[PDB]
């Protein structure tokens, strides 16, 4: 009967289906079951659209009738009023001013311009990674969760001694030595706004875009009350300027010397705390390394014995690991090596019990992923160049 | 009527955390 | 062989009806026994609720340290066996079984995971970033559930009198028994610091301490008897003014036990009618909470005495609901049985018939599965009566259907199809439904419906999805439903009587810093616990109505659901009650079910050493095969004995 009963079960659902709703995804609409009809009809009846135009100037400012110079975007310029349920004081000389069509003057305040690529940038889903994930860092760790969480944590403490926390961190290393995964544990710890930035994603075609988009990025953090920025692979945007003779860099070097404004300028900076990755940290501009932009420079130096086996202890606690594991051996077998490496090596190690059919990887597995992760890919190791860079 | 109260409680609980304390040391003493 | 059978016979009890369930189970604890596997067999027995094959299995047991492990489990089912004084090790059976030294054991755990350090209110709320008695009640209570079972704080520990009175009116018992609760699970020395504040000048204080001191005796329990005293001197004359808070207490502190001298004092108080229908109720669901499952003939008659007494206004009025309420758990999953006691309630009254009827059937019937019972629910569901019976039949289905990982999400889904197709009760009700039928469980489709219901327009909707929200987070403080919750509050930052639940569930989710769970079941997934799911059925039958219950003055019953409040442990023990840190590996679940493939493997591998705080549906299993566990299943308190094969 079990044919018969998975057919009445696809009917069951088939009928189910055609009386509740189906299929209604072309057109991006939704399931019938949060469909407020009622209350839709009144909607439109009751609530009129506005369109969002700025506020230019306020003319007659006193408490006599005031008149407002609105420009609603690339439609017109007009003298409005104010609808007598907004309040003189919501609106000034640079809001949003929101007015509806018809004597264009119901208003509603309405916030900055935000672009869709700037603001497509908070960290909404947190990273996986935890404090616990990083080993051999143990000082750098220390030292970014103080300038990140502490202040956002317990500013009694700081507020006690009356210091104002360093705001600004450069996380700078070899390629692979959990720059970016510290930065991807910060933003798991961190509740605050968490705003990802790549240094690639600050080149734009049209001149003064980047720095245009530094703006917005800057002013939406200082809108949010407590933010974290992380500008990832800041090699990209952030380089010494050179005068040259043919104007090369010139916009990358404008959006540049626009972070560098916005990180301390003519202005209160607001609460927001900064992160700077990078693995080429001898490109960076003078002016964006100074301690007023980034306080507590850390380096990600390659681990030392200690940080290796810590390292592949991390690494291999979820795995098959037969009884005597010799981490310690390991690290010692593979020194100035990454995390990465490492994580390779204990990869490798498991794919070689896999690829011999066993359930359990052992030493000698183990040393032969440091044979081919470690000796044989040698040639295309970034350490060699990296640590002169 | 409140004071009474109060007082019996007093006497009774200190009563019931004496035997309490016997109780833990019977236990700490078997340990 | 073994396997095959075992893990057949527990799958088709879970999946079939009433007849033949008792008799695979009879089969199963059989082949258990026959094979000698003692822990098994016990488990049976407990699921079948007998309490007789339990003492002989028990008995049965020989071995000491088995002995001492079977004490350990059903101590936190909730059971204190009456063992003769000839056992082996009598006194340290006995006391395991009372589940003292718990205490110790979670301090050890937080220790070992540092938690010890207190979180004010203020700093779960993180308002940095983003009322009066309100928000006063508020911050008591989700202070309260952050810092229970560890008898530290900051804010009732340090001067406390200063957030008595910042409480007003009511808050003063839900700052005495936060503080009681605070103190939960064996700091019985806290009976000095309530106490010392019970010697009080003010009647809401006191009782609100002596609440503190029976819900510190909840769960534990001592031969001294540290409730009863307290309980009695203070409930054996002045039965007029309040009387809740010394009624909750005692039952709370007491529940499973089901000890004569409690009943025989608890019903006199109900059946004297001096003292107000609100603790008419709240006496009637002290004696379900002490006897959660016993069809017990004295308790069902003086309810059923209460109920033809009281008048036909008074059971109109609400908190009437708490009778039946009280019989039900006193029928708590009986099943059939309740025939008679349905019966008398419909010949009772007509329009009070359908609420006391569903809610004595439903509670008789929780985790039976009966599907043609849910039909029946589900066609007092359709008939709308143009609805007190309606939301506890909704709470109904949720019940009965929170006993099969496929009903559940099945039921999940017909909640979802009740609150499009429902009415203003159903809906209100559906919520709390769909908490019960997943407690202190994470769903990312039950939070999704929850959040979004939260913003919708029934304001008692509102209160129910968001309250449901922090149930189904509870004791499991998670980052996504942290912010939930924070942007909930920014949303409802004027609506005082929103913004209280809001705060309600960000606290019950941060309980005990995450340590603890809400959830009746235990074990592995088939182990109802009479006492949580009382408790759980006991607040969310109170919220059921919301506004004149929780959002009055009637917030007992929040502390009531201390009732299922156990932990997420995988403490190891040595033989004679000794830590033994060990390497142990936890995941999920997987497996390959070819015929009777067992789902014990797990892939998700993290080595930790015990104390593991493992979370909601994990199995935890032996790192190295130096220790045999005693147990066949990882969950709670274990003894681990050294291999003799090989380390
Ligand atoms: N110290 C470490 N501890 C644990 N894992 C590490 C460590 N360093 C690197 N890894 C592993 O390497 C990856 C993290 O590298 P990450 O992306 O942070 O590199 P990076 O320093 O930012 O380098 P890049 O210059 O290539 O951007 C993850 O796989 C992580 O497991
Ligand atoms: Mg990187």
């Amino acid at each position: 009967q079990i044919k018969q009963v998975e057919d009445d079960i696809q009917q069951l659902l088939k009928k189910i289906n055609e009386l509740t709703g189906i299929k209604e995804s072309d057109t991006g609409l939704a399931p019938p079951a949060l469909w407020d009809l009622a209350a839709d009809k009144q909607t439109l009846q009751s609530e009129q659209p506005l369109q969002v135009a700025r506020c230019t100037k306020i003319i007659n400012a006193d408490s006599e009738d005031p008149k407002y110079i609105i420009n609603v975007k690339q439609f017109a310029k007009f003298v409005v009023d104010l609808s007598d349920q907004v309040a003189p004081t919501d609106i000034e000389e640079g809001m949003r001013v929101g007015v509806d069509r018809n004597k264009y003057q119901i208003h509603i305040p309405l916030p900055p311009k935000i672009d869709p690529t700037v603001t497509m940038m908070q960290v909404e889903e947190k990273p996986d990674v935890t404090y616990s994930d990083v080993g051999g860092c143990k000082e750098q760790i220390e030292k970014l969760r103080e300038v990140v969480e502490t202040p956002l944590l317990h500013p009694e403490r700081f507020v006690n001694l009356g210091i104002e926390p360093p705001k600004g961190v450069l996380l700078f290393g070899p390629p692979g030595t959990g720059k970016t995964l510290c930065a991807r544990a910060v933003a798991n710890r961190t509740d605050a706004c968490f705003i990802r930035v790549i240094g690639s994603e600050l080149v734009q075609k049209y001149v003064g875009e980047g720095a245009r988009m530094v703006r917005e990025l800057f002013e939406m953090a200082r809108t949010k009350k407590a933010c974290l920025i992380f500008f990832d692979e800041i090699d990209a945007i952030g380089g010494a300027r050179f005068d040259d003779g043919a104007g090369g860099d010139n916009e990358v070097q404008r959006t540049m010397l626009e972070l560098i404004n916005q990180l301390d300028g003519f202005d209160p900076r607001g609460n927001i705390k900064v992160l700077m990755a990078t693995n080429r940290p001898d490109t960076l501009d003078p002016a964006l390394m100074r301690p007023g932009r980034l306080d507590r420079k850390i380096e990600f130096s390659l681990p030392d014995l200690e940080g290796r086996t810590h390292i592949f202890k991390i690494h291999a606690r979820s795995m098959s690991v037969e009884r005597d594991i010799r981490f310690e051996l390991l690290a010692r077998l593979c020194p100035n090596s990454t995390g990465a490496e490492i994580r390779s090596v204990c990869t490798e190690a498991g794919m070689f019990a896999i690829r011999a059919r066993r359930k359990i990887a052992t030493e000698k597995d183990f040393l032969e992923a440091v044979n081919k992760v470690i000796k044989s890919y040698a040639k295309f190791s970034a350490t060699p160049r990296y640590m002169t860079y | 009527l409140r004071q009474t109260e109060n007082r019996a409680t007093r006497c009774k609980v200190e009563r019931l955390q004496l035997l309490l304390q016997q109780k833990r040391l019977r236990r700490k003493a078997r340990r | 062989a073994y396997a095959k059978v075992c893990l057949y016979l527990t799958s088709c009890v879970n999946y079939v009806p009433e007849p033949e369930n008792s008799a695979l189970l009879r089969c199963a604890l059989g082949v258990f026994r026959k094979f000698s596997r003692f822990p098994e067999a016990l488990r049976l027995a407990l699921m079948l609720n007998d309490m007789e094959l339990v003492e002989d299995i028990f008995t049965s047991c020989k071995d000491v340290v088995v002995q001492k492990q079977m004490a350990f489990m059903l101590g936190r089912h909730g059971v204190f066996l009456e063992l003769s004084e000839d056992v082996e090790e009598y006194e340290d059976l006995t006391e395991i079984m009372s589940n003292v030294q718990l205490n110790s054991n979670f301090l050890a755990l937080a220790r070992e995971l540092d938690i010890m350090e207190p979180k004010v209110p203020d700093d779960i709320y993180k308002t940095h970033l983003e009322d009066s008695a309100r928000m006063n009640l508020a911050s008591s209570f989700v202070n309260g559930f952050v810092n229970a079972a560890f008898g530290q704080d900051k804010l009732l520990t340090d001067d406390g009198n200063k957030w008595l009175y910042k409480n007003k009116d009511h808050g003063m018992l839900s700052a005495a028994a936060s503080l009681g609760m605070i103190l939960l699970w064996d700091v019985d020395g806290g009976l000095t610091q309530i106490d010392k504040y019970l010697y009080s000048s003010e009647d809401y204080i006191k009782s609100g301490a002596l609440l503190a001191c029976g819900i510190v005796n909840s769960g534990v329990r001592n031969e001294c008897d540290p409730a009863l005293a307290l309980l009695s001197d203070y409930v054996l004359h002045n039965s007029n003014t309040m009387r809740l808070g010394s009624i909750f207490g005692l039952g709370l502190a007491y529940a499973g036990s089901n000890r004569e001298d409690v009943l025989t004092l608890l019903l006199p108080v109900m059946g004297d009618s001096k003292s107000s229908m609100e603790v008419a109720g709240v006496t009637a669901l002290a004696c379900g909470m002490i006897a959660v499952g016993s069809c017990n003939g004295d308790v069902t008659s003086t309810i059923l005495q209460t109920i033809m007494e009281k008048s036909e206004t008074e059971l109109k009025d609400t908190y009437a609901r708490w009778l039946p309420l009280g019989l039900g758990l006193n029928h708590l999953g009986k099943g059939e049985a309740i025939e008679a006691i349905l019966a008398a309630l419909e010949v009772v009254s007509e329009p009070f018939r359908s609420f006391a009827n569903t809610l004595v059937d439903v509670c008789a019937y929780a985790g039976s599965g009966n599907v043609l019972k849910v039909q029946q629910l589900l066609h007092i569901c359709s008939e709308h009566f143009d609805g007190a019976h309606q939301g506890v039949a909704v709470l109904g289905i949720a019940l009965i259907a929170m006993g099969e990982e496929i009903g559940a999400e099945m039921a999940l889904r017909t909640f979802g199809h009740l609150l499009r197709y429902g009415e203003p009760t159903l809906r209100r009700a559906v919520p709390l439904a769909l908490a019960l039928i997943s407690v202190s469980n994470p769903r990312l489709n039950i939070l999704d419906t929850l959040s979004k219901f939260s913003h919708d327009a029934d304001p008692e909707v509102s209160y129910n999805s968001i309250f449901a929200m922090g149930m189904v987070g509870s004791g499991t403080n998670n980052a996504r439903l942290a912010a939930m919750l924070r942007q909930l509050a920014q949303y409802h930052a004027k609506d005082p009587n929103n913004l209280f639940m809001v705060r309600l569930a960000q606290g019950l989710t941060h309980l005990g810093k995450g340590t603890l769970t809400l959830c009746p079941y235990h074990s592995d997934r088939q182990l109802m616990s009479q006492v949580a799911v009382a408790g759980l059925l006991t607040v969310l039958v109170s919220f059921l109505d919301v506004r004149n219950i929780i959002l009055g003055k009637s917030h007992y019953v929040l502390y009531g659901l201390v009732a299922a409040m156990q932990p997420r442990m995988l403490v190891t023990f040595d033989e004679e009650l000794r830590p033994l840190p060990v390497s142990v590996r936890v995941g999920q679940a997987v497996d390959v079910v070819g015929q009777a493939g067992k789902p014990k493997t797990i892939t998700g591998f993290q080595t930790h050493t015990t104390p593991v705080l493992l979370a909601h549906g994990e199995r935890a299993e032996l790192a190295t095969e130096e220790f045999l566990p005693v147990t066949p299943i990882l969950e709670g308190f274990v003894i681990l004995r050294k291999n003799p094969n090989y380390d």
